[PDB]
């Protein structure tokens, strides 16, 4: 409530909040206010929210000095690289004038377009069912640990995204293309009801860019068709995906028979220099596993071939099973160990890698039929 | 390449 | 001479050599083996060769081991990601086995499509007219002073390039697009022929890329239609461009009668800050000198508005002049120093602007009429 | 924008 909008704030105050919500916005022009931020004074409060009609970042600063109300809209990329740019230590009075908004600092003047605060959009109203508090620390486990799994644009559009499911006293975390799947959980310190629901790939992105990995804990509601988190001074709210996520304890391997343990090292580094000889497109490299012993090979259409040969802990028949190197290189990517299982059991079923030493996390890769 | 389902 | 070429070398000895010499490749496939580097085996020195018949980097490694000469050519690419991804200290051993180039260190074996030594691209014959030696450091110098002032595809062909003149005991860089100039000399330390060429864009580039700064004297011959820089274990060729380049002397303002004098850094940062608000094509801002002080404007399309308004040391007449702020800002960035000089005429005449402090370097742009 | 020659 308020027609004449006017703050003042230290440039060091507002520079993070207007890079993290701007995080949503950038790509393909629609509705030209999507390109803008909402800015809002109230009672001590300059609130800046950025949107891409999926998810909507929110910042909260404090200000100290005289301001009236109101809010505009104002270009984000603009506004933050003219704050940006003002020296260090710099005071900006911002004000609405008519329909240009005003920064001012020392002698630089700066007035911006405007578009109404009317016209920004909102996520639609809605009720919290399920709330807990963790580290940012655990979050930014659960969600390095599985997100490269996540599917890009599969038709099947639950794959497009990440399950987060509460179970007992742990958070889990969820991701799958069809191809590989990843799955992590967490305890948290609370007995938790039992939730499961699939945020949207960008809005995943989104949540581990808010996540500095320092003190300020994060606070999780979770609705019917929302998540909100909340972390210092920032709120970020994501639509939820539609579609039953596939269940993981079914997609790990049932009983596999042969259980094979490498240096996590040593294995990453041989798939590497095999990859660089297999096909550009299909990644295909064949492993062999016999007694104490794993060979990869890679080939390509000009024929040309890489061979590595490892010793690795193996005693069962020997096989042979081909699968995507990229896919094998994220996992191993992922688990940042000493020692690799693999658990394998024949040349067309999945295969299951963990770290020899932790079960937090467990991976599946479907193999390819080379 | 296979699928898991 | 010899048909079974093979050579044994410490990968840390390779890898240097491998990225310099890759530095000319890239880009659109046209003729197959120039995506190689061609391998020589000779006398205690193995020869790498990159080249995209405009210019050629040539690198030699001394080899201590049992080797057998010859000579194949193999993809660069692919070659440098087996060396640089096997482990530090690896032993790499190379031989020619009919038409493959096979690489092997310890139980990783590579086996590479080859194409023909004879097939690979020669620079013709020709005769040096002109040598010196210089410190990695001046040329640096010379050429980071100028080379944002190089046209990129100009159809005044001559303008694609750099400068290259020895005067005196001087090497000058003259750069140029048409819209903006850059010359800089130094002192060599040894009394040199007049001698004018033009090294083309992407050879100045490359000239660059292979100063690491460090002590090894760069050594320079000129022909009539070539030049050659030796540095340590490398020798870069290049063809010079055709055309008769400006004359830096008719380019520099004739008498400028306004003379003004300002911080470079408050300079620079006044003028990016007012570019956020300039148009995003054409780039033009407005700058008017009075009495010690410069007002610098920018507004765009959308009637948005920048201005900043500096304390300078300036006496003399008011004036108006418009720029490109990005060429302006390109002057800034590449001169670094406490103070510099701004030497004015009128709306329609160039300015020149160099380090209040040094005259080694000198900068011109012609503004705009806005 | 005007040109240096």
């Amino acid at each position: 409530p308020g027609s004449h909008m006017k703050f003042t704030v230290e440039r060091e105050h507002l520079l993070k909040p207007l890079q993290q919500v701007s995080g949503p916005l950038g790509g393909r022009p629609t509705l030209p206010i999507l390109g803008n931020l909402l800015l809002q004074v109230a009672d001590g409060t300059l609130s800046l929210t950025g949107t891409d009609l999926e998810m909507e970042m929110v910042a909260r600063v404090a200000l100290v000095q005289p301001h009236e109300p109101g809010a505009t809209t104002v270009p984000a990329r603009k506004f933050f690289d003219i704050c940006r740019g003002l020296p260090e230590g710099a005071e900006i009075a911002v004000q609405l004038e008519g329909e240009r908004m005003l920064v001012r600092s020392g002698r630089s003047r700066f007035s911006l377009s405007t578009l109404p605060a009317a016209d920004f959009p909102n996520l639609d109203d809605w009720q919290s069912e399920v709330e807990f508090t963790l580290p940012q620390a655990t979050m930014k486990r659960l969600i390095e640990a599985t997100q490269f799994s996540m599917a890009h644009q599969d038709v099947r559009y639950y794959l497009n995204g990440m399950l987060f499911e509460t179970e007992g006293e742990e958070l889990r975390t969820v991701a799958t293309d069809g191809h590989r799947l990843a799955v992590c959980s967490m305890p948290i310190g609370q007995s938790l009801p039992s939730h499961s629901v699939i945020v949207p790939r960008k809005g995943v992105i989104e949540l581990m860019r808010m996540l500095d990995g320092g003190d300020n804990p994060l606070r999780v509601q979770i609705g019917s068709n929302n998540i909100r988190a909340h972390v210092g001074d920032f709120i970020f709210t994501s639509k939820l995906v539609d579609g039953r996520f596939p269940d993981y304890r079914r997609v790990l391997p049932k009983n596999p028979d042969k259980h094979l343990e490498a240096g996590c090292d040593l294995l990453k580094q041989a798939f590497a220099r095999a990859a660089i000889l297999s096909n550009e497109k299909f990644r295909g490299v064949r492993l062999y596993v016999s007694e104490n012993q794993l060979k990869i090979t890679a080939n390509n259409p000009e024929q040309e071939e890489a061979e590595e040969i490892l010793d690795v802990t193996y005693s069962g028949a020997e096989m042979e099973i081909g699968f995507n190197v990229s896919y094998v290189l994220d996992v191993l990517n992922a688990l940042k160990c000493e020692n690799v299982r693999m658990m394998l059991t024949d040349s067309v079923s999945s295969v299951q890698i963990e770290d020899a030493a932790s079960q937090s996390a467990a991976y599946v890769v479907m193999p390819m039929r080379l | 390449q296979a699928x898991l389902f």
